[PDB]
């Protein structure tokens, strides 16, 4: 997360990590919609471009995290994966239309103060809440600028990063960048004439655009961390897969194997 | 489940973070 801040504990507990097992390294941003139902990027599990196939077995996640690096006992959970759904229509080629992916958890993960699921969007919601210039919230680990540098690299961050951005109109979206963008992302981030910044950035990848209904004062995931140019470039926008549009998969999925 | 979306520590004891009142601010402000 560029321009961002730190996390207070708990701020975000529908948060998950997704890790590679061996050799260890963090990969990618996820989300907790249920007891058992993880939520990411497409893009996370499987990108050709980048020779990126990962099965169930070959990944775990982490879940009730704030600090990046260290062991948080007490407070943290480990779960491995019993099957990894990603959409039968994701196109990597093109354009990441439909790029999500869905992972059962082995075992049933329990509530707690810091970790606890987050909401999917019905239709009016959805409607309500996704107009342009209004703001949702992305959380993530990824790293804190585009470009490395000397102190501590291309900047990674000690907790979770917070920011928040406003969802861009589409025409605006859509003349940002020469790709064949779809109904099934939208783009979020300050315009230049604004003076605000901010964007999520490379480990943001699979994480939640989460928006806070007025109506009954709960969180609502709009959107998953999917692309972008760069990071916090002036006149680019980050792209997040559209929750909602993808709903019937979703729910599809969670019904015949849960 | 239907309690999806609560955050203990903060709507559950009547607790707001310090930048929701951001996202608030900008449903209603023109
Ligand atoms: N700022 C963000 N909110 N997010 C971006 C994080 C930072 C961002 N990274 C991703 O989006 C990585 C990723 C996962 C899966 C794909 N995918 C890509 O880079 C794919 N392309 C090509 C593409 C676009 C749509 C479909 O495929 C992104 C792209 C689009 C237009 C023009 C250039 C590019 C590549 S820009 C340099 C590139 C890199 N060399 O690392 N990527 C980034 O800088
Ligand atoms: C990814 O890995 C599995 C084998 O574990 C394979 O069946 C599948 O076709 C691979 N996908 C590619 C290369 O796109
Ligand atoms: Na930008």
């Amino acid at each position: 997360i560029v321009e961002g801040s730190d996390a207070e504990i708990g701020m975000s507990p529908w948060q998950v990590m997704l890790f590679r097992k061996s050799p260890q390294e963090l990969l990618c941003g996820a989300s907790l919609i249920s007891d058992r139902w993880v939520l990411t990027a497409a893009h996370c599990l499987l990108y050709p471009p980048w020779d990126k196939n990962f099965t169930e077995n070959d990944l775990l996640v982490r879940i009730g995290k704030h600090s990046r690096t260290r062991y948080e006992r007490n407070i943290e959970k480990i779960s491995m994966l019993e099957k990894i759904y990603i959409h039968p229509r994701y196109n990597w080629r093109e354009n990441l239309d439909r790029d999500i992916a869905l992972m059962k958890l082995k075992k049933p993960v329990a509530f707690s103060d810091y970790i606890h699921p987050v909401c999917l969007p019905d239709r009016e919601t959805a409607a309500s809440l996704l107009q342009a210039g209004y703001k949702g919230r992305v959380t993530g680990w990824g790293n804190l600028k585009e470009t490395w540098t000397a102190n501590v690299g291309k900047g990674q961050p000690s907790v979770l990063q917070v920011v928040n951005l406003p969802i861009v109109e589409r025409p605006v979206c859509k003349d940002s960048t020469r790709i064949r963008i779809t109904d099934n992302m939208f783009c979020a981030g300050y315009k230049p004439d604004e003076g605000k910044r901010g964007d999520a950035c490379e480990g943001d990848s699979g994480g939640p655009f989460v928006m806070k209904s007025p109506f009954n004062n709960r969180w609502y995931q709009m959107g998953i961390v999917s692309w972008g140019e760069g990071c916090d470039r002036d006149g680019k926008y980050g792209f997040y897969t559209h929750v909602f549009r993808l709903k019937k998969w979703i729910q599809k999925v969670i019904d015949q194997f849960g | 489940e239907a309690d999806c979306g609560l955050r203990p520590l903060f709507e559950k004891k009547s607790l707001e973070d310090k930048t929701e009142r951001e996202l608030l601010e900008s449903y209603i402000d023109g």
